[PDB]
RNA sequence: GACGGAGCCAGCGAGUCUAACCUUGGCCGAGAGGUCUUGGUAAUCUUGUGAAACUCCGUCGUGCUGGGGAUAGAGCAUUGUAAUUAUUGCUCUUCAACGAGGAAUUCCUAGUAAGCGCAAGUCAUCAGCUUGCGUUGAUUACGUCCCUGCCCUUUGUACACAC
RNA sequence: UUAAUUGCGAUAACGAACGAGACCUUAACCUACUAAAUAGUGGUGCUAGCAUUUGCUGGUUAUCCACUUCUUAGAGGGACUA
């Protein structure tokens, strides 16, 4: 049983990669708050981090939260496999990566011009808004799209 | 206290638009002289109790 | 509802005049001897047609029936 | 060379219960009248076939899918006799709508 | 009921004259009293066979031998 | 008397046959653990990463002891679960057949089981050893 | 009582249940009755009842659910959800939990409190309407027994029902407070305040 | 010999088979007992047959199911009505109808499907609607 | 309620030698899938189709939240010659509206609706469809013609293409 | 009165026919008939294991025998409102 008695060195809202992370809310499912990284890209990190599961996020202490911020930028230095990332095998300088808060949007504006730029027909429909996936645009998309 | 017991001597038979009530004879549990036509709502049977808040308005809608 | 049509009650009345001293209270012996005296095609009319006549009997045996 | 045993086994396959009962008992009669000692007539489950298709040529009306549904009947024979009567037993007890196969065993 | 396959019998043909085609639906009831194959009676018909009944006998016997 | 593995409580013998696993100690974990949702239409590995697959080998012995034999597809087949598709309706899908795999080929070394020359995996002596012992401890605990 | 050994052990908490038959091992039927007249021999108590879940047949006859034990409709009553169809043993989990919970309430059995509670929220008297035109009416007469008994337990259910949607309240102790209050008397419970409602609108609009 | 009855019971599809012979009192259903039977809710459910009349009796019979098919409370219907019929059985080849009676009125008194399957089975589903019953949504315009 | 672990019970099918069908078991593989073999022309092999709701234990704890999976991004696979105007599945990344619903309206009285899954038609791949099968399994009423239709008797009619 | 032009009964109508029904198929009953390695069960029966006062399992017609209650499916029987 973790019945804890600590003294008030609690830590509140924070903030990792510019992001605020409530600091209530459990570790694992709290992380999944900074943009690009979602559930399973969170536990891992958590696990592989050795950090304790079963703890909130204003318990756990400085190092190893930078540890993790660490973890999170080097996916390929803790045993992640690479099909557990978000940016497999890019296109451009072929290495395997993975997109962060701060680079998410800017992936999703670089992918956009580049099909843009090449004129490809997924990248004219991502241009006037519309679907790209093939779907059925005549009955759905109406709401707010 | 305004409550008054009375039991089913007779059931008669369904009236309203939706035939959902029943007309009833009932005499009173207190005392066993004063009988009266009424209506109920659900399923009934012979010999029912039936609990009266007033125990003087006749059945109106009869068949 | 279970009300008998006119075949069985047609089959039952020309059944007891014809034999109505052989004819009993029970079902279950009338019930057999519809297949001597009688030929039906189905196991279930024939329990119908006995079941019919088994009443009519015993109406019989209380008061006559006009018919 | 002493009568030497098959373990044949045959079978009788039918849609028509009474056809498919006629040959069983035909055979069956013939084994009895030969004083021989098998299994009996094992009946295979009820093999129905089930097939659902629309009634309507076109697709207007209220949908009507009914059903074409079979009722293929099997039975399978254990027999411990000679050659010479069970090309008997296969020359005669047939008829149309059946189909018999036989089919030596160590069963 | 069934008695449409145990005693019916249809064909339909399609007959073409010089300005289009007609429908020929011809069906059949054979007697259920002839045949080999079946009933030979309907499922409502019923059969009462005669009784043969007897004058009564008042005098009580035996015959011996 | 005779105390097997079937008057006690199945739960309670998987858990108690992890922990026994735990503290023995000869289960060579393959290492690659907690990356596996242990079903491919779950969505993540359990929530007791240290001690889960023990409970799986627990588990898959309990199965083991109580079929005859049983084969990787059918450790798959019973470890699977409806998957949310998403937007379509649930579907019951196999799960990863690596941990099924790995757990087989983890007993086959203690011995709980042997390769079953008629089918898959079937329990041995050796199995019959530890698993009875562990009811007849469970159930004078 | 010198219970027997068998040689399949049988715990002495079911050895004990031989001398005289209780629910669910906890609670009696004994010293346990319908206070109120009206619905004696309708909420039916009387005959003995373990577990309530029956594979019976009360949709056959027209009175034939009037025999069946209370508990089982009750716990039925439970199975209210549109994705709660199914499930009548996650609600007969629910009650035993939740008599449980009653039985510390009350310094009573839990049943007796149930029965009040559907005998104080079976609504006695209310109204039909009568008129097919603009202008219908409401004509409010007295109530079957049955009809009593059945909204009684329904109305039970629908205040543990909206009490239990969207909060953290457990649904046992949701269904406890609500039976012990329609008992007891608060009008702090869905079904007495709306009982008290629906027999004040036939009161007033006769 | 060995004196040994077999009856059986049925729910909806689940099918329970038990042998009723002279012995200690064994219950098992599958091989485990009749104290570790699922759901707990449920397991006094198949232990009414065994209270309504008393241990005593089955101090001497002991008595083996096994179940097939249906579904997990189809079971735990159909081993308990397998159980009465089997207890009944065995008290109409071997024991007086002066006890026999009795048993059967008690647990057709306490609830008539012990001995009696209830006979309430499905019917077919008829196009147009999911259930055999309902029908699909309509529409007008 | 969701999540995770564990317990873990069907039926109705179907399936290739007039050929690439159904595939067990073992191996590779997070998965998707690939692989060698086995069995089956079929109550036998898939298959006790170990299916899911359900059950137990634990996490979450009133936060549109861990519900929700919409749109979108990257990669891995199978079928097809061909997946682009994403086939589909799988991996990870995002958690949008949605706090249960206005008029209105659908279906339904017992193994019933509804929850749950599976099979099959479709088919080279595609099942949110559908036929069936089952698993769990209610409430309420045993009625009335008020609403909607249909039918009958009478009635009225200048209609009969028939209001 | 019936689900029913289903019947009772009243009758210028009588006797009829088709539809309904009757028919058949499915589902539940049958410790009764017939069986069975493509279904199961019992055998301190065969062998072996388990835990040890003996209970649970694996190869058991191909390692045997006895059977059909569970399974199957033929013939029937069963309710016809008794």
């Amino acid at each position: 049983s973790l019945v804890v008695q600590e003294q008030g060195s609690f830590q509140h809202i924070l903030r990792l990669l510019n992001t605020n992370v409530d600091g209530n809310i459990k570790i694992v499912y709290a992380l999944t708050t900074i943009k690009g990284v979602g559930r399973r890209y969170s536990n891992l990190v958590c696990k592989k981090a050795d950090v304790d599961l079963h703890k909130r996020a204003g318990e756990l202490t400085q190092e190893e939260l930078e540890r993790i911020v660490q973890i999170m930028q080097n996916p390929t230095h803790y045993k992640i496999p690479a099909w557990f990332l978000n940016r497999q095998n890019d296109i451009t300088d072929g290495k395997d990566y993975h997109t962060l808060a701060n680079n998410v949007e800017s992936k999703l504006r670089d992918d956009l011009e580049r099909l843009k730029k090449i004129r490809a027909h997924r990248g004219i429909r991502h241009f006037w808004g519309l679907r790209v996936r093939g779907q059925h645009t005549k009955t759905t998309g109406r709401r707010r799209a | 206290t305004p409550v008054t017991l009375a039991k089913v001597i007779k059931v008669l038979g369904r009236t309203g638009s939706r035939g959902g009530v029943t007309q009833v004879r009932v005499e009173f549990l207190e005392d066993t002289s004063r009988t009266i036509v009424r209506n109920v709502k659900g399923p009934v049977r012979e010999n029912d109790i039936l609990v009266l808040m007033e125990s003087e308005r006749e059945a109106r809608r009869l068949r | 509802g279970r009300v008998r049509t006119k075949t069985v009650k047609r089959a039952s009345k020309a059944l007891i005049e014809r034999y109505y001293p052989k004819l009993t209270l029970d079902f279950q012996t009338n019930k057999r001897l519809c297949d001597e005296i009688a030929t039906i095609q189905s196991k279930r009319l024939r329990n119908k047609i006995a079941g019919y006549t088994t009443h009519l009997m015993k109406r019989i045996q209380k008061g006559p029936v006009r018919g | 060379q002493q009568q030497q045993i098959i373990k044949i086994r045959i079978t009788l396959t039918s849609t028509k219960v009474k056809q498919l009962e006629n040959v069983s008992s035909n055979i069956v009669k013939n084994a009895e009248q030969h004083n021989l000692v098998k299994k009996g007539p094992v009946r295979l489950p009820t093999k129905v076939l089930k097939i659902s298709t629309r009634k309507t040529p076109n697709g207007e009306g209220s949908k009507t899918w009914e059903t074409y549904e079979m009722r293929i009947h099997k039975r399978y024979i254990d027999l411990e006799a000679p050659v010479q009567i069970v090309k008997r037993i296969t020359q005669i007890t047939i008829e149309p709508g059946v189909d018999v196969e036989v089919v030596v065993a160590s069963n | 009921g069934q008695p449409v396959n145990d005693f019916i019998d249809t064909a339909t043909r399609h007959v073409l004259m010089r300005q289009g085609v007609l429908g020929i639906k011809v069906k059949i009831m054979r007697d259920p009293a002839k045949s080999r194959t079946g009933p030979k009676a309907l499922p409502d018909a019923v059969t009462i066979i005669e009784p043969k009944e007897e004058e009564p006998i008042l005098a009580p016997s035996v015959k011996d031998y | 008397p005779g105390v097997s593995v079937r008057d006690v409580a199945a739960q309670d013998f998987i858990n108690a046959y992890a922990s026994f696993l735990q503290r023995q100690g000869k289960l060579e974990v393959p290492g690659y653990v907690d990356i596996v949702k242990t079903s491919s239409g779950n969505e993540m590995p359990p929530q007791d990463a240290e001690g889960w697959f023990y409970k799986r080998a627990a588990s898959v012995a309990r199965h083991i002891y109580m079929r005859k034999q049983v084969g990787v597809g059918k450790l798959n087949k019973l470890y699977g679960g409806a998957k949310s598709r998403g937007v379509r309706p649930y579907k019951h899908i196999d799960a990863s057949g690596s941990i099924n795999r790995k757990v087989l080929q983890a007993l086959e070394k203690i011995g709980i089981v042997e390769i079953s020359p008629k089918g898959g995996r079937r329990i041995s002596e050796n199995g019959q050893r530890d698993l009875d012992r562990i009811a007849a401890q469970t159930l004078e605990e | 009582f010198t219970p027997v050994v068998l040689a399949t052990p049988i715990p002495e908490e079911v050895q004990q249940a031989q001398t005289e038959i209780k629910l669910f091992n906890k609670w009696s039927f004994e010293e346990v009755e319908v206070k109120d007249a009206s619905l004696v021999d309708y909420v039916q108590v009387r005959q003995p009842i373990f577990v309530a879940h029956t594979a019976g047949r009360y949709a056959n006859k027209r009175f034939r659910k009037a025999q069946c034990p209370i508990i089982e409709r009750l716990t039925n009553s439970l199975m209210m959800n549109g994705r709660n169809n199914g499930k009548k043993l996650k609600a007969v989990r629910i009650i035993k939990h939740t008599l449980d919970i009653i039985n510390v309430l009350t310094d009573q059995n839990p049943i007796q409190v149930v029965v009040d509670a559907i005998t104080n929220t079976g609504p006695r008297e209310d109204t039909t309407r009568v008129g097919g035109g603009g202008a219908a009416r409401r004509q409010a007469v007295d109530v079957s027994p049955l009809r009593r008994v059945n909204q009684a337990i329904a109305l039970l259910t629908i205040g543990a029902r909206e009490a239990a949607f969207r909060n953290i309240k457990t649904i046992a102790e949701t269904l406890a407070e609500e039976l012990i209050n329609a008992a007891k008397g608060s009008s702090t419970s869905y079904a007495i305040k709306k009982k008290d409602e629906l027999e004040r609108v036939a009161k007033s609009n006769r | 010999a060995v004196p040994s009855v077999q009856t059986f019971g049925k729910k909806k599809s689940a099918t329970a088979v038990a042998h009723v012979k002279a012995g200690k009192g064994l219950i098992k259903v599958n091989g485990s007992p009749i104290t570790l039977v699922e759901p707990e809710i449920l397991r006094f459910k198949v232990y009414e047959p065994l209270l309504l009349v008393g241990l005593d009796k089955f101090s001497n019979i002991d008595i083996r199911v096994r179940v097939t098919g249906g579904g997990h409370v189809s079971q735990v219907y159909a081993i308990r009505q397998a159980i009465a019929k089997g207890l009944v059985a065995y008290h109409q080849k071997y024991v007086d109808e002066q006890s026999k009676n009795e048993l059967k009125k008690a647990f057709t008194s306490y609830d008539r499907t012990l001995l009696i399957a209830d006979s309430r089975r499905p019917e077919p589903k008829k196009f147009g609607g999911k259930g055999a019953r309902s029908r699909f949504q309509k529409s007008y315009r």
